């Protein structure tokens, strides 16, 4: 009944729509693009105190100049991250160059949606990935921020918010952000919107933050560095 | 071709010549036989140049994937086992490769020798190439573990110079490297004519 | 109810419903246009952005030095079809050292899109293309629908609200064969404007133009590069 | 049944401060006979790159077609034209894909780098490659390299300042070395083709050589 | 085709595999099986269901199966799935023997078969095997052994068990009247005769509606035997005599 | 080959097969885990001796590598499959990397296998949840929990299975630096927490303890009863 | 491609229903009989064609496998043909490997195992046939039955098909372990006669025997002679 | 040659209700003894055995594989194999590898399980049965063994005379073979008993 | 070539091997190890073609450790030896043989010490004493001349001394330091190396 690859009377794959619904269960992640760099902020969402907050790897680096932030399922990302990384490295191997951001987003996007039931592979993928990613990095073209959806649709964004509170977060990001921000101001605005959404009171322990700039490689904010930003925040 | 590398109190030094030959014809005197796998791993090239470069570059890609997955750098032993397992799938199929992998791991400075026939060992000092036999004597007589940094530099340079002198297939310039806790550096690239002038 | 769950289940009226739903998916996309004169062929497109901070989605791609397309529908399907077209054109150049005639490429496209709609569990390509090319027989414009049915048009307009565009096109079909490149591009822009919803004007931020001709490889105009074409409307 | 056959030809590239030259003869031969007289060995890849192929002619032809296809593929996918380093790396990979049935082709790339300077890359048939300031390959490599080393490199000559290599002196040296190669090498010497890669674009010049 | 698919390998809305549950429901109607591990033997006591005057006597048994020189098993469920599983068990034993030149230990074997069964109930779209096994054997690791398996793929070592019809009642007496570590082979056989006489409520042990097996070590090597008619009837006469004296 | 899509998305975005897998996980005996200064301890609940099962063939805490162990709660056959797969991967890691495996690596591997079976064709998700404990080469104590969806986290004290909410609340109220100072205090803490679901204790529990180099410790019934008494 | 899912599945009562329906089809066929005499084994079925236009010799129901073992059925026809072919092939494979005639117990085991596969395999339905095999292996007669479920039973004497319950009652009345071949075949002929609905002409029944001499069908003149009594 | 790599010999003889089968003990690599305790005749039934001369790896592999097949057969049929069926079994096992064969030349010897009527036969390395009524030989010293058997063989010999004759042939064919020997181990098969004797053989 | 020697006693098993990794007129290593530790009570000595040896040894070692860890108990010496022989034989006739000559040792609670000899053609043998390589030709006769079934352990070390010193005298290659190891009921011990 109602195969995976089926078209609704509106012209939408059902499985794709349901996959787009699963992105609301996920925590809220933000990304802002500025000339001085691009920043990622996400909510770790510590359910109970008993668990190590450091063990929620919910931002990872694809390359020294790329960064990824996700929302949706934990398990669904892992394969997309590995694909993104092996593609970056493959490009470096062949061309001795650095894989651009739009290209890694495109490759990851293609890898999505190649799901089916009939005559594919001994173990090919069945249902669409239920995760929405955020690629941000510095390329030969400067700071970039790209947003991906389970439909294999990707677009470069100036500021985007994905996750359970993506609406409202987006209105805030739209009211604040302008074309001439600074990286530090971007961190401040992002942390403030996050604080505004999370149920819990913001602290250095229940978030992660990462920025990538032309000079420094992808950077993870440390507990003390997080406190330093949050105190004035 | 002559390549050289020895562990000692202060790290692992690397030195090599820069000559390529096609029969009796000198194809280039500016090759880079010290391959730079990463900021912490080095690899020399002996035998088939294309094989060494291609397989060492695959190793670099694998190491980067590993450090990116686990969040920690690969060991010298792990990198070497990976190369050996990569080339053993072509035993008796015509590959030529002779390499020393060297870095600074959690176990300290490391130096592994990997070949195309499948060998993989660790040692204090190595030298592989056509001028290897001409360099082993100079190393063995001069080598010491507690040897100072300047003294280690001198020993490596003299060994490669002597190998160049007595061997018809090795020559050019002697590049020399240092491998430390922070990573490797490049020390000098001294032409053999200048070294002849210095030692005579 | 039970005749619109699979693509291999004929409906008692001689209609396959899944193919029609795929047509719907193609009709829900943003507007696009195509023209041909005796000398050139021009595509004119209308990108749209999910939010006010995100970019407007690319909807013209390259195939060869003498062919171009303009998509409308699920992107992933469009990307798959672009891959196919480019591989076919490259194979023609490698084997025959010669550009692939356009008609043959459209035929291969139709045949490739035909297999899905006759096997159980596979689904129609939910994308609608507008191929513009220039062969030894001169300019060409084609259209492709999810049903593997291609059309040799002289002007068309697929996508959402595209019917007013088609009306304007059928209105001025006499001039297209004698027009200059500028007049042709202005006809296309004007129609795609007829498609726009009242209080919304053509801007550099929501238009892209493609052109191919006798001594002119396929080239894409977008962003400020489109301003010279827009200035004059 | 031997699948290869040696087809002669020589190719030469020398890099400068703001230019690159790739040059070749235009003879094709098989055994003691001479196939044609207008077969240039230097092919244009991008607006700042040129590559010369010598060796087995079928392998040369297949390889250059493969290169053009790969370059088109890359442009489509990454939305920018390749650089000289990108083509060098891609060709090292293509060639090693046949370690066990190698191309019998000697390749030498020449163009401009991303900062506007010259770059020259040489290749072994199996893929190994290295960056250099001047290289020659083919039938007259052995009799071409030493003179370039003497004049461009200023080797073995003392009390002579190391003047930079201008474009005029480069063209002259290329022409002269090709005259000598034609004088003392049967496989080459039909007509000289010179491609000059610079910031404005690629120019072509031709010079006639002695037929036999 | 999804219309005719049965989905024999998918979870229910409370995390229970239904096809497995029904498979175990089939077993609860086939012949009863009994396990008793003595200190000097192991013994299988199932009921002979093929009770007709027009059946012929063939083979050394009808429900007991040899698997190696040092291992045997009895079956409850479908006869045909039983044959398939027995064949695969024999193959596993011989493959281990070929690789190591040592007889396959008992939990080596039982877990190999149960792994096949579990995999079969995990993916593939087939129906699961409706068989539950009882095994017996000796190996230098744990001595005399008595295992059991189920359609799920779970097994268990049992000092005494019962899989099949009236399993609850048989295990109830087996709990009431088992001396852990204080059982000779003879006492275990008598306990089996008693428990079965209860369970096979239809008439009494006819010495022909029953099957008994013994695994022992004799002269340093395993010896497997299926009790003949005379000894079985003598045991039953002894049982009735003991019960009569008891009353 | 059978190539139907068992696990499939549903309106409102739910993997019902995954949800039913964890509903199965909720039908297994409670397992517990705590992390101390220098000792980890795994605690399970035995359903019943039955006086006729051989508890040796019924083990519920298993070792994957000399320095890594695991406990599960759910179906048994799936647990056996995952344990064997993890064992193979630990040994392959030893052979290729020449360094001992680490707890996060194997937890990641097991979680990936679960996700794979959750997104493949013709495959039913594992209805098992794991608790991996151990010490890396650096000698740091570690505790990870893997759900049937393929998600994993690190914990100081989590309980998995039947009655998990109660035991998790108990550990969350009680876990403090005081209770990990003495290895006996930690063992007794785990015993007490378990003792909020099980009835008998001593003959109705199993324990496991592991130290830096000390191999896996199985606590015998007499010693466990003595530990409960000392708690008494 | 082909369905990769089993079409026989367990029911809530733990019964594979499709096998039950196959058994129903078997019980609704033509009668059949088999007895194991002390010095031979006899099979016999009924072949009542539908009109005078059917060639009795066109096809046979009692078919041999080798020179010394043969079988008959009751159920559907085409399934019986398939199983005859598979049995002959398995017999020839056994002979090729072992260079000795296949024992009846093993051929029955092998054909039955082939019968199980179709109860569980994907996209297939059970055979609607039960067979009886007769052999003379090890100087000793053998009589086996094999049903759609893949189960086999060794029989001293049996009767399957339509009205098989009454036939089994008859045979229970008339078995005597010291029976002789001619008496056994006579008793069989009777059992078929217990319910037949007509006159048993020579051209409306079949029989086949096995002894030391070898399994071999009976020619109709022989059948008429035996039917004389 | 390949057979000479490890040497080795086997023999089989017949008598009145008995059969004998003998093989040497040496195992070496070209011209160096490695052990004098190598086993070549393999137990295969109550009164059925099998000897294999040729390559030691192949002797061991074939013995293990054949025991695998025979074990499965007996456990699936509930009866011991009879000699002829075993011979056909080995013939199919060897012939399955007609291209890339096993390098052994098996000899079979065992009384029937019911009439106890003698039976010996020999097989090529690609499965050619050869049944005789007097004797069969195989190994590297085959010709010496023919010379001895023809002269020392007579029909209807009791177990004592048979054992003497077969031992004499075995010892006297080894002494003139340089790469087989250092011990002879004899099996004598009768209806009731099995006798295994080791003979005083030159160790040179 | 490489050298191996094993002497088996009523309680122990003594094993040794050279510590050289020469490659074309150059002794590239002096402290190499040809001994692999199968388990806590089984060892594996391996010599053969460069590259094949370590691969085959690591494969077998991994499988044996995985067995021990899957089951709760370790494989026996004889079972492990037959497993290894079966793998070598199976690979013999494939597209990728292993050129490996092996000396396996181990102890068992019942059978006792186990020294197992195996050549590269997949022939197995159990012997009181065995050897491999070219040195076998210059040390086997000594083992025959001064070996008794009940030989004490110290006498075993002395006998191996005779063998190594003869290998020094009459051989052609240079084996300046050797490995020595003994397995007993109490595990494995590494004895100090016999050198000159």
């Amino acid at each position: 009944y109602r195969g995976v690859n089926t078209f609704s009377p509106e012209g939408r794959l059902f499985q794709v729509e349901y996959a787009i619904e699963a992105i609301k269960l996920g925590s809220t992640a933000i990304g802002i693009q500025t000339s001085e760099g691009v920043c990622l902020a996400v909510e770790k969402r510590i359910t109970s105190p008993l668990m190590e907050p450091s063990s929620i790897e919910k931002i990872v680096e694809i390359d020294a100049h790329i960064g990824c932030a996700m929302s949706g399922l934990i398990a669904d990302a892992k394969t997309l991250i590995d694909k993104a990384r092996v593609e970056t490295q493959n490009h470096w191997f062949t061309y001795n160059e650095t894989m651009t951001v739009e290209s890694v987003t495109q490759a990851v996007s293609n890898l999505a949606l190649q799901f089916g039931e009939e005559d594919a592979d001994p173990g090919a993928m069945s249902r669409p990935f239920g995760v929405a990613l955020l690629f941000g990095g510095v390329d030969e073209k400067g700071p970039q921020l790209f947003h991906m959806d389970p439909s294999g649709t990707f677009v470069q964004c100036d500021a985007r918010a994905i996750g359970s509170a993506s609406e409202g977060a987006q209105s805030s990001l739209q009211e604040v952000y302008h074309k001439s921000m600074t990286l530090k101001e971007a961190i401040k605005s992002s942390l403030i919107i996050l604080k505004q959404v999370m149920e819990e009171k913001l602290n250095a322990t229940n978030i992660e933050l990462a920025t990538v700039q032309p000079g420094q490689n992808f950077h993870m904010f440390t507990k003390e560095e997080l406190e330093e930003v949050i105190k004035d925040i | 071709t002559t390549t050289l590398a020895f562990k000692f109190r202060h790290g692992v030094i690397v030195a090599a010549d820069s000559r390529a030959t096609a029969g009796a014809y000198i194809a280039s005197q500016t090759v880079k036989k010290v391959i730079e796998i990463n900021p912490y791993l080095l690899g020399t090239m002996a035998g088939g140049a294309a094989d060494c470069s291609f397989w060492e570059r695959l190793l670099a890609r694998q190491c980067r994937i590993y450090e990116l997955r686990n969040k920690e750098r690969i060991s010298v032993a792990a990198a070497s086992k990976l190369l050996a397992n990569m080339v053993y799938q072509y035993k008796g199929m015509g590959l030529s490769m002779g390499t020393m992998i060297c870095g600074w791991d959690k176990r300290g400075p490391g130096l592994y020798y990997v070949d195309s026939e499948g060998n993989r060992i660790s040692g204090a000092t190595f030298s592989v190439g056509s001028g290897s036999v001409y360099a082993y004597g100079v190393m063995d007589r001069g080598y010491s573990y507690d040897l100072e940094v300047e003294q280690a530099y001198d020993l490596a340079r003299r060994a490669i110079y002597q190998a160049t002198y007595r061997d018809a297939y090795s020559g050019g310039a002697v590049n020399l490297y240092h491998v430390r806790e922070d990573g490797w550096i490049r020390v000098s690239s001294d032409n053999v004519a200048d070294l002849h002038e210095k030692y005579s | 109810n039970q005749y619109d769950n699979d693509v291999t289940v004929w409906s008692p009226q001689g209609r396959i419903h899944q193919i029609e739903y795929a047509m719907e998916a193609v009709k829900q996309g943003s507007a696009t246009v195509g023209l041909k004169s005796k000398t050139h062929a021009v595509l004119v497109a209308l990108k749209r952005a999910q939010s006010e901070l995100a970019a407007h989605q690319k909807k013209i791609l390259h195939v060869d030095n003498h062919i171009g397309i303009s998509i409308a529908g699920l992107t992933a399907d469009a990307r798959l079809l672009c891959n196919f077209m480019r591989q076919e054109c490259l194979d023609s150049r490698f084997v025959f050292d010669r550009p692939l005639p356009v008609s043959r490429l459209v035929s291969l496209i139709g045949s490739k899109t035909q297999i899905p709609t006759q096997r159980y569990g596979r689904r129609p390509y939910g994308v609608g293309l507008l191929i513009a090319g220039y062969d030894d027989m001169g300019p060409h414009i084609f259209q492709t629908c999810p049903s593997a049915n291609y059309f040799d048009c002289r002007a068309m307009s697929i996508g959402a609200r595209s019917q007013s565009a088609r009306t304007y096109l059928e209105r001025h079909m006499s001039e297209f064969m004698e027009c200059n490149l500028n007049e042709l591009v202005k006809h296309g822009l004007r129609a795609l404007r007829e498609t726009l919803p009242a209080e919304q004007d053509l801007t550099t931020k929501n238009v892209s133009i493609g052109i191919v001709g006798k001594d002119l490889e396929f080239t894409i105009y977008d962003d400020d590069d489109v301003s010279p074409f827009l200035e004059g409307l | 049944f031997s699948p290869y056959v040696f087809n002669g030809g020589t190719i030469l590239a020398i890099a400068g401060e703001d230019f690159a030259i790739v040059a070749s003869d235009t003879r094709l031969s098989e055994g003691f006979s001479i196939h044609t007289r207008d077969s240039p060995k230097c092919y244009k890849l991008t607006d700042k790159t040129v590559i010369g192929c010598s060796g087995f002619h079928g392998d040369c032809l297949t390889l250059t077609k493969i290169i053009e296809a790969r370059l088109k593929m890359y442009k489509h996918s990454n939305n920018k034209a390749m650089t000289t380093g990108a083509i060098a790396a891609m060709l090292s990979t293509i060639l090693y894909s046949r370690r066990f049935f190698p191309y019998y082709v000697y390749n030498i790339i020449g163009g401009l780098d991303e900062e506007g300077k010259g770059a020259v890359y040489s290749f072994d048939p199996v893929g190994s490659y290295q960056r250099d300031s001047f290289k020659a390959g083919g039938s007259a490599s052995a009799m071409l390299q030493p003179l370039l080393d003497n004049q461009v490199g200023f080797k073995n000559m003392q009390n002579v300042e190391h003047v930079p290599l201008s474009l005029d002196r480069a063209m002259r040296l290329v022409k002269d070395v090709f005259i000598s190669a034609a004088e003392r090498d049967v496989y080459t010497g039909d007509a000289l083709r010179i491609c000059i890669v610079t910031k404005e674009g690629i120019r072509e010049e031709t010079v006639s050589l002695r037929k036999d | 085709s999804r219309r005719y698919d049965s989905r024999t390998t998918i979870f229910s809305p409370e995390g229970r595999l239904y096809q497995v549950e029904y498979a175990m429901e089939a077993i609860g109607h086939a012949g009863t099986c009994l396990g008793i591990l003595a200190n000097d033997g192991v013994l299988l006591a199932a009921e002979r269901r093929n009770i007709h005057k027009l059946l012929d006597e063939v083979f050394f048994s009808e429900k007991i199966y040899k698997l190696n020189e040092d291992m045997a098993c009895s079956v409850a469920g479908i006869t045909s799935d039983a044959n398939v599983l027995t064949n695969e068990l024999r193959l596993i034993a011989q493959r281990y023997l070929l690789q190591y030149q040592e007889p396959i230990p008992c939990e080596q074997l039982v877990t190999a078969l149960c792994d096949i069964k579990q995999a079969y109930t995990q993916f593939g779209g087939k129906r699961p095997f409706g068989v539950s096994l009882l095994y017996i054997g000796w190996d230098k690791h744990y001595g005399f052994q008595l295992y059991q398996s189920d359609p799920s793929g779970n097994y268990g070592g049992w000092k005494a068990t019962c899989i099949g019809n009236n399993s609850a009642a048989a295990v109830s007496m087996l709990k009431q009247d088992y001396k852990e570590g204080e059982m000779t082979l003879k006492s275990a056989l008598a306990l089996a005769i008693k428990v079965l006489n209860k369970t096979m409520d239809v008439s009494k042990l006819s010495a022909e509606k029953v099957e008994i097996a013994t695994l022992t070590r004799e002269n340093g090597k395993t010896v497997i035997r299926v009790l003949k008619q005379k000894e079985v009837e003598q045991l039953i006469k002894k049982h009735e005599e003991e019960e009569a004296k008891a009353e | 080959s059978y190539d139907r899509a068992i696990t499939v998305f549903s309106p409102d975005g739910h993997l019902f097969q995954v949800e039913y897998a964890q509903e199965a996980v909720k039908k297994g005996s409670t397992a517990v885990g705590v992390r101390g200064r220098d000792i980890v301890v795994l605690g399970v609940e035995k359903k019943s001796v039955a006086k006729l099962q051989d508890e040796r063939t019924v083990r519920k805490i298993c070792a994957l590598d000399d320095n890594v162990c695991m406990a599960f709660a759910g179906l048994t056959a799936d647990a056996r499959i995952v344990i064997n797969r993890a064992r193979v991967e630990c040994q392959s890691h030893r052979l290729t990397v020449e360094d001992p495996v680490t707890v996060e690596y194997i937890t990641r591997y097991i979680a990936s296998l679960k996700q794979r079976y959750t997104q493949s064709n013709g495959r039913r998700p594992f209805g098992i949840s794991a608790l991996i404990v151990g010490f890396d080469f650096d000698g740091t104590p570690r505790l990870y929990q893997t759900d049937p969806s393929g998600t994993y986290h690190a914990w100081k004290a989590n309980a998995i299975g039947r009655g998990a909410k109660s035991v998790r609340e108990f550990l969350e109220k009680n876990y403090t630096d005081e209770a990990i100072e003495t290895d006996d205090l930690t063992i007794k803490l785990v015993i007490k927490a378990l003792l909020e679901v099980v009835q008998s204790g001593g003959k109705n529990i199993e324990l496991a303890v592991m130290r830096r180099d000390q191999s896996l410790k199985i606590l015998n019934p007499e010693e466990i009863e003595k530990y409960v008494a000392e708690i008494e | 491609r082909g369905y990769s899912f089993s079409l026989t599945t367990f029911s809530p009562s733990g019964k594979l229903v499709q096998i039950e329906y196959a058994l129903a089809a078997v019980a609704g066929g033509a009668p059949s009989v088999g007895i194991k005499a002390a010095n031979g084994v006899v099979l016999a079925t009924e072949k009542k064609q539908k009109s005078i236009l059917y060639d009795e010799r066109s096809v046979h129901k009692v078919e041999p496998i080798t020179k010394h073992i043969g079988l008959v059925y009751s159920g559907m026809g085409p399934d019986y043909r398939v199983l005859v072919h598979r049995a002959r092939k398995l017999a020839q494979q056994y002979y090729l490997v072992y260079q000795e005639p296949i024992p009846t117990a093993q051929l029955v085991q092998r054909v039955a195992s082939v019968m199980q596969e179709y109860t569980q395999s994907g996209g297939v339905r059970p055979f609607g046939v039960s067979l009886l095999i007769c052999g003379w292996n090890e100087g000793r007669p053998y009589l086996f039955q094999s049903d759609p479920s893949g189960a086999y039973f060794a029989w001293k004497a049996t009767a399957m098909g339509k009205n098989y319950v009454n036939g089994k009652t008859f045979l229970e009345k008339r078995y005597n372990e010291d029976l002789e071949l001619e008496d056994a075949i006579h008793t069989a002929i009777l059992t078929l006669k217990e319910s037949f609905e007509g006159q048993m002409t020579e051209d409306n029944i079949e029989v086949g025997i096995c002894n030391e001499a070898g399994f071999r069908r009976l020619t109709p003149t022989e059948v008429k002679d035996y039917l004389a009594a | 040659s390949i057979m000479s790599y490890n040497g080795g010999a086997v023999m089989a003889m017949k008598g009145k209700n008995c059969v004998a089968i003998a093989a040497d003990r040496r195992f070496g690599i070209q011209a160096q003894m490695v052990t004098t305790d190598f086993q070549k005749i393999f137990p295969m039934g109550d009164r059925l055995y099998i000897g294999l001369a040729g390559l030691a790896t192949d002797v061991q592999t074939v013995a293990q594989r054949l025991k695998f097949r025979l074990n499965l057969y007996e456990l699936k049929e509930g009866r011991q194999i009879k000699p002829y069926t075993l011979m056909s079994m080995v013939a199919n096992l060897l012939y399955e590898k007609r291209f890339g064969p096993y390098y052994t030349e098996p000899v079979i010897a065992g009384l029937d399980p019911k009439t106890f009527k003698p039976f010996i036969c020999s097989l090529d390395l690609i499965g050619c049965p050869m049944v005789t009524d007097d004797f069969v030989v195989s190994g590297t010293c085959a010709e010496q063994m023919y010379g001895m058997c023809e002269s020392l063989w007579e029909p209807n010999m009791d177990p004592d005379h048979l054992f003497e004759t077969i031992s004499q042939a075995m010892l006297n064919a080894v002494d003139r073979d340089a790469v087989s020997g250092m011990g002879v181990i004899v099996h004598i098969i009768e209806k009731d008993k099995i006798t295994t004797r080791t003979l005083k053989a030159r160790m040179d | 070539m490489e050298y191996l020697i094993g002497i088996q006693g009523p309680d122990y098993v003594l094993v040794a091997s050279d510590r050289v990794a020469a490659s074309n007129i150059v002794q590239m290593k002096d402290d190499h190890d040809k001994m692999f530790k199968m388990s806590e009570k089984i060892l594996l000595l391996c010599v053969g073609e460069a590259g094949d040896t370590v691969q085959f040894a690591e494969y077998i070692q991994k499988n044996v450790q995985l067995y021990k860890m899957r089951n709760g108990y370790e494989l026996s010496p004889t079972a492990a030896a037959n497993f290894t022989r079966r793998n070598l034989a199976d690979c013999l006739r494939s597209r990728t043989p292993y050129h490996v000559n092996l000396l396996l040792a181990g102890y068992d609670e019942h059978e006792g010490p186990a020294l197992y000899y195996m050549d590269y053609l997949a022939a197995l043998a159990k012997a009181p004493f065995a050897a491999h390589g070219y040195g076998a030709f210059l040390t086997l006769s000594i083992l025959d001349r001064y070996y008794t079934p009940t030989i004490s352990r110290e006498r075993a070390v002395e006998l191996l001394r005779k063998c190594l010193e003869e290998l020094q005298k009459r051989f052609i290659l240079n084996l300046p330091t050797f490995s020595v190891r003994i397995i007993d009921k109490n595990g494995i011990h590494d004895l100090d190396n016999i050198s000159f």
